[PDB]
């Protein structure tokens, strides 16, 4: 159940 | 050849080490701006927070100390990290303002509350927030002002808690210093506080993310309490009993509400697609919400409990959650009042200590 590593701050 | 230099930002002067250039205004702490800069040496963006003659007054002096002191001894990947402190003044006698350098994140939560996250992302962000918090608590310190403006993230999905001038240990000994919406009942109805007062803040934050808007608006400190009871419903007689009678009358006097359910407060509609595997359930979130957003301070879940909760613990890592506490130099116990002279004395030593 992997940690995310990216967060779209567009 | 002087080590500092000055720049006008509006009608604010920043006098900072030459290393730091291309300043840009960014915000406010409890006290201060707060200004982004290129640290030319380190070749990386920083935030420089100016505290203008912070000893100017009891309140200020006190907050400033804590801010400095906590900023110093705190170390956790979910607390915003210190990079440098200084004053451009050359003596204790001649001293007036302080500058703090912290890492610069990508944005504060504002922001995230805005886009529609997916469970894993949200859940994880909370997880972080909580670890960050549990760090602070693990040494007795309460944050008191957790709120999106005080929570920043990076685009790799990392998160840090921020701004400690507000932060102290429990109790009683103004009510209206913590951001109106994120005020726990204890704080609203002026009954002093304990750790999980933060947990309340976290509910409002988590809720806000899920709702896209502020959980309980409330136009004035008084209307605030309407927005709470409106939604959660009127607290038990049992609870009322604990209120200062003056408050207690007004409260008992409010119109009674049963209040909506969390399913109704927080329809499925709002949540994204449900988990990959079980635990990241739209309803699992609710169940957490239901244990955080609890009017009764002593019927309310803690960080530890919240880190255990099945919607958070999927990220659980002891090396992050049960980190070693921060050591606070014991002489400091965040309330002993002083003269503006003793304060200025204290801070300055404290800055002097911390200069390279």
């Amino acid at each position: 159940p992997k940690r995310p590593t990216t967060l779209n701050l567009f | 050849d002087n080590n500092f230099y000055s720049v006008e930002i509006g009608d604010s002067t920043f006098t900072v080490l030459k290393r730091y250039q291309n300043l840009k205004p960014i915000g406010s702490g409890a006290q201060g701006i707060v200004c982004a800069a290129y640290d030319a040496i380190l070749e990386r963006n920083v935030a420089i927070k100016k505290l203008s003659r912070p000893f100017q007054n009891q309140t200020h002096a006190k907050r400033a100390y804590r801010e400095l002191v906590l900023m110093k001894c705190v170390n956790h990947k979910n607390i915003i990290g210190l990079l440098n402190v200084f004053t451009p003044q050359k003596s204790l006698e001649e001293f007036q303002d302080v500058y703090i350098v912290m890492e610069l994140m990508d944005a504060n939560l504002s922001q995230v509350i805005q886009m529609e996250l997916d469970h894993e992302r949200m859940s994880y962000l909370l997880y972080q927030m909580l670890c960050g918090i549990k760090h602070l608590h693990s040494a007795g310190i309460i944050h008191r002002d957790l709120k999106p403006s005080n929570i920043v993230v990076k685009s790799d999905c990392t998160l840090k808690i921020l701004d400690f001038g507000l932060a102290r240990t429990a109790g009683t000994s103004t009510p209206y210093v913590v951001t109106r919406y994120y005020r726990a009942p204890e704080v609203i109805l002026g009954m002093g506080y304990k750790e999980n007062v933060d947990i309340w803040s976290v509910g409002c934050i988590m809720g806000e993310m899920i709702k896209g808007g502020v959980l309980f608006p409330g136009t004035d400190h008084i209307d605030q309490w309407n927005k709470v009871i409106e939604q959660l419903g009127t607290p038990s007689p049992e609870f009322m009993k604990k209120l200062q009678p003056t408050v207690r009358t007004y409260v008992e006097n409010r119109p009674k509400y049963a209040g909506y359910s969390f399913e109704k407060l927080f329809p499925d509609v709002l949540f994204p697609a449900d988990s990959e595997h079980n635990k990241l359930k739209a309803s699992q979130a609710r169940d957490l919400l239901s244990k955080m957003l609890v009017i009764d301070a002593s019927k309310r879940i803690s960080v530890d409990e919240a880190l255990q909760h099945p919607y958070i613990n999927v990220w659980y890592d002891p090396s992050e959650a049960e980190a070693p506490p921060p050591k606070i130099p014991d002489k400091q116990l965040d309330e002993r009042e002083h003269t503006i002279e003793e304060w200025k004395e204290l801070i300055y030593k404290e800055v002097m200590d911390l200069e390279h």
